[PDB]
């Protein structure tokens, strides 16, 4: 995942917060030092092959310093209420075919003029009321999008039962209605899905959708059967596919630019990121400016990011560390 | 709509005079086999080195907009759903994007183009991996935005960047894209016979259900069946591969079968629909957007493979339109359903029969049809369709959308001579090996239509 | 005194090419690893069994 | 010899000795 | 049995 | 492999049907009717009424017999 | 088995075993001989234990 | 089973009746053995005469 830079970029993961150069044994340990004037501030950590500074923040010459929650960075998965159309009628018409397009737009390519459709298909029938549409509907949805043998997978499909109302009904191809026992079914979710990822060659991407609905003849008049409304979000992707896609570039700046390039000929560079962990990011933007007549800024950050446990234990103990020696005031989330 | 049994066939171990004829009789009441031969030579082949995995080169597209996370007032809170509107006479607000992909004073719109359009005011700050940007409206705005229009997932394009005329100061950027690549793997093949020419243990009889109820050379079944073990992994095989790229069946030897996909599951992973119903309603939906996003209006002709009973039931759904169609009166004059043959039993003789073998839809859209007998084969297709045939038949396969300047779907090859034989005397076993592999490079380009009830 | 050797092969070997990402080398009867060229590896196991 | 309708041929794999 | 001649010496893993 | 049987059966909601299967147990002419018919994809919808064996020596019967009417439709 | 990767040959008219391998086997009878060993003399550390 | 299927196959796939069918015989690319067979047909007669 490569990423756009103001100018270089540094960051420095933070798994264990000390007091004194001494004390960093470990890799991933951090301490951050500074003067008792507060006029430089740098960061001393421990690399896993010993110990590494920080480049030297001057205290005078920083721009912004902020600090990002984990769940500022976990991307919610976006959920589409699929239902009948109670203006064109709340029960189906018999004898008509109900389709549904479900429109992709950025799928595989990178552009939305990478597109693609998946159908699903119900003809309605004499007896059949709401929730038995809604239940074929997304046993037709799930047949054709959730087959086990397609390359990637799209979206998830879920009925609502009208007595649970919050709890999803999640509906697979392997899903027959034999399972699908309940009587009162109101909507259709459709929600989309978490992408692979491999890091540093996969970043994190996401395929959107719309579902649109073909006309059916109700009393003469060809009207599109269904709505379609986003309801809010329910699920997040987490941060650490996102923080370790962060540290693979950022890895280039301080080590080795050349990442596996001629195979068995190269620097292997150990990463401190467990991609299975959620991560916040404090990001401090500073610059340089020379002497008498070099008085262009270089503009440069230097990123900290520090694992997480629901209230953020090891970011505000880091922020408390950084304000009680620089005499910054970072805000602590 | 029902059969009657013509035919049974029994195992050997469930049970001379003048002849007629000396060659043998293959009677109309028995199934015969059916080669995937045709079918398979149908596609090009293109030869290989060795047998070791290859991967090329997918050029993609260009053109991004980019989705939102989150909007702000300009003092950090958040705007929601129900908001008021946000930048009301010209007051600068912020706005969350996951990347950072425009620049400082560049004009950026969201889903409604131009009606609100957002001047840029400095750099991204960075947050984590997002990139927030002040921002305010460059349209003569009074109102502000709507809150509708400040939501998680709008598209933001970039239009320009604006400048004033005396002693404006630097503005803008340029951005740049890259490709990806896939691969595909072979997959290995071995037969044996322990035979000379006579018959084995494995023997099948067939006994015709009439009213009143050789020496086999076996260098012809062993080509001829390993053959057709080709056939089936080249067109119906399957990979038994993790996303770790482990194997999952592992040989007599204890090393991994490895085992590549076939045709018919490379190009199952785009396009591909399970219908309960046919119709020309879900077929040319299915087949406009798909020609409407990716094709040229010429290069739109889509010949439909099928087998011989989706070629009747595909004329009855174009009959059952056209009998839809009661603007126009169709006539014999025309279309010549009924035509005057040649008789001896009267002079003005007449004959009667039609069908819809081509369909054509509104911009360009033309749908054409033809047979591969490969569909109706007894022995593979064994589930029945109630209205005749073996429900393969009525698959519609697209292949061949549009023109690609090379082969989309061959077959691979090891250059040389990849096929072994081997004869083990004591026992006296014929062995025959045989390394093979398909390659699908766009299976977008591969549109299936199957019968939902062959699927689960 | 009689003295015998062994060595056994795949047969997937038959024609195996060596994409070299470090240089193919062949012990020498002197002890030195000398750089080979040759890009088949039943080349290097006929060296090595005499 | 296989067929025009892709049915192969049971007849050539016999010898009338 | 592949023996090698030489005088008489004889050879036996499996069939040759 | 012993006995005839003759079958009349319903397929719900499509229609009636007739039907003869050889097998030693009706329990098997089920089973060769829902495997091996014409509704194989779908055999749940096979509703079997009636099983009777061919027995001989009236030699001269209907064993079977069922009208789709236009009042059923 | 079915084919050889140390001869190169493809196909087999006489098989070993079923298997797809090759196993090369080579023999050699030698010794030496030293007619008049009061012709030689030698001077050994002791060290080597004789 | 072996498509890669590791959440089994249906017990409804598993009845009485359903027909099964050949495709091929799969093995590895390192040290195979032998798999697969070879069927046959045989004929009935008819018969008249004069
Ligand atoms: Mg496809
Ligand atoms: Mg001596």
């Amino acid at each position: 995942m490569v990423i756009s830079i103001n100018q270089v970029r540094q960051l420095y993961v933070a798994k264990a917060l000390k007091a004194n150069t001494a004390a960093l044994t470990t890799a991933g340990d951090i301490v951050p030092k500074a003067d008792t004037a507060k006029t430089t501030l740098y960061f001393q950590s421990m690399s896993p092959a010993g110990i590494v500074a920080s480049d030297k923040i001057n205290l005078k010459h920083v721009l912004y310093a902020k600090a990002t929650p984990s769940e500022a960075l976990a991307h919610k998965l976006v959920r589409y209420s699929v239902t009948l159309d109670a203006d064109v009628s709340a029960t189906p018409v018999a004898g008509q075919n109900y389709i549904l397009r479900l429109a992709f737009r950025q799928y595989i390519g990178l552009s939305e003029e990478d597109q693609y459709f998946k159908y699903g298909e119900v003809i309605a029938r004499s007896g059949m009321t709401a929730s038995d549409f809604y239940k074929k509907m997304a046993i037709s949805l799930a047949k054709n999008l959730e087959n086990k043998t397609e390359s990637t997978p799209l979206v998830n499909i879920y009925l609502i039962s009208a007595a649970a109302a919050s709890t999803d009904v999640p509906v697979t191809s392997a899903t027959k209605e034999s399972d699908l026992t309940a009587t009162d079914y109101n909507q259709i979710i459709i929600e989309e899905t978490e992408q692979p990822w491999v890091l540093g060659m996969m970043p994190q991407a996401f395929i959107p959708f719309t579902p649109q609905f073909l006309t059916i003849t109700v009393d003469g008049e060809d009207r599109l059967w269904g709505v379609a409304t986003v309801v809010t979000p329910t699920k997040t992707v987490p941060d650490g596919h996102l923080i370790a896609d962060l540290e693979y570039f950022c890895m280039g700046a301080r080590g080795d630019i050349y990442r596996g390039m001629g195979y068995p000929n190269i620097i292997k560079t150990t990463y401190l990121v467990d991609p299975g962990a959620v991560y916040d990011v404090l990001d401090i933007h500073y610059f340089y400016t020379g002497s008498n007549e070099s008085v262009q800024k270089s503009e440069k950050t230097i990123t900290l990011v520090a694992v997480d446990d629901g209230s953020h234990t090891a970011m505000n103990a880091l922020i408390g560390a950084i304000n009680t020696a620089s005499g910054l005031t970072i805000a602590t989330l | 709509a029902g059969k009657l049994g013509k035919f049974q066939m029994l195992g050997f171990q469930h049970w001379a005079p003048q002849k007629a004829t000396n060659l043998m009789v293959q009677l109309l009441a028995f199934y015969r086999g059916k080669s995937l031969d045709t079918f398979l030579n149908s596609f090009p082949t293109r030869e290989f080195e060795d047998d070791n995995e290859y991967y090329w080169d997918v050029i993609g597209s260009s053109r991004r907009n980019i989705p939102l996370v989150e909007a702000r007032d300009e003092n950090g809170v958040v705007v929601a759903a129900n908001a008021a509107n946000v930048g009301v006479g010209t007051s600068p607000f912020y706005l969350v994007f996951p990347e950072d992909w425009f620049a400082d004073g560049e004009v950026i719109v969201g889903n409604l183009n131009q009606v609100y359009p957002f001047r840029i005011l400095g750099d991204a700050r960075m947050e984590g991996t997002n990139a927030v940007y002040k921002v305010e409206l460059m349209g003569g705005n009074t109102q502000g935005v709507p809150a509708e229009r400040l939501q998680q997932g709008e598209r933001f394009s970039i239009e320009f960047a604006p400048v004033e005329k005396e002693l404006s100061r630097k503005v803008g950027d340029v951005r740049f894209t890259s490709p990806v690549s896939m691969r595909n793997e072979w997959t290995t093949i071995r037969i044996q016979h322990k035979v000379g020419n006579k018959l084995n243990k494995k023997l099948a009889m067939g006994i015709p259900m009439v009213r009143n109820l050789w020496m086999h050379y076996v260098d012809w079944e062993v080509e001829l069946q390993f053959d057709e073990y080709k056939n089936n992994a080249m067109a119906w095989g399957t990979s038994n591969r993790n996303l770790n790229g482990e194997y999952m069946n592992f040989g007599k030897s204890g090393n991994a079968i490895k085992t590549g996909a076939g045709i018919f599951e490379q190009t199952e992973v785009a396009n591909t629909m399970y219908y309960n119903t046919f119709s020309l309603k879900l077929l040319e939906d299915a087949l406009y957007e798909l020609s409407a996003s990716k094709l040229a209006m010429d290069d739109r002709l889509f010949v439909i493979k099928t087998g011989e009973r989706g070629a009747i039931q595909f004329h009855k759904e174009v009959l059952k339109t056209v009998s839809g169609w009661t603007t126009f009166v169709l006539d014999n004059n025309s279309t010549r359903v009924v035509e005057k043959v040649q008789s001896r039993l009267h002079s003005n003789a007449l004959s009667a029969g039609f069908q819809f073998v081509e369909y054509k839809a509104p911009n360009g859209v033309r749908v054409r049809l033809d047979v591969d007998p490969f569909y109706d084969d007894p022995v593979r297709n064994k589930i029945l369709h109630p209205m005749g045939g073996v429900a393969f038949s009525y698959r519609y396969d697209i292949w061949y959308i549009g023109t690609m300047d090379q082969p989309n779907i061959f077959k691979c090859k090891i250059k040389g001579d990849n096929e072994y034989r081997g004869y083990q005397w004591g026992s006296a076993v014929i062995h025959r090996m045989a390394t093979l592999g398909v390659c699908v490079l766009d299976p977008t380009r591969t549109m299936s239509l199957i019968p939902a009830i062959l699927q689960g | 005194t009689t003295i015998r050797i062994q060595h056994k092969v795949a047969g997937n070997k038959l024609n195996k090419k060596l994409a070299m990402g470090i240089p193919m080398v062949r012990n020498l009867e002197s002890g030195k690893q000398v750089k080979d060229t040759a890009n088949m590896w039943m080349h290097y196991v006929d060296w090595e069994v005499e | 010899a296989v067929d025009q309708m892709d049915n192969i041929d049971e007849r050539y794999g016999f010898v009338n000795q | 049995n592949q023996n090698m001649i030489g005088d008489e010496i004889t050879v036996r893993d499996g069939t040759y | 492999a012993m006995q005839l049987w003759v079958m009349e059966y319903e397929v719900t909601g499509i229609g009636k049907g007739c039907a003869m299967c050889k097998a030693i147990n009706p329990q098997q002419a089920e089973m060769l009717l829902k495997s091996n018919g014409i509704y194989n994809g779908s055999s749940y919808l096979y509703k079997v009424t009636r099983i009777e064996q061919v027995i001989v020596p009236p030699c001269n019967g209907l064993m079977a017999e069922q009208v789709v009417t236009y009042k059923d439709v | 088995g079915i084919r050889n990767p140390f001869t190169g040959q493809k196909g087999n008219p006489y098989m070993s075993f079923d298997e797809d391998s090759a196993v090369i086997h080579r023999m050699a009878t030698l010794g030496v001989c030293v007619l008049d060993p009061t012709r030689t003399m030698s001077l050994i550390p002791a060290i080597l234990q004789g």
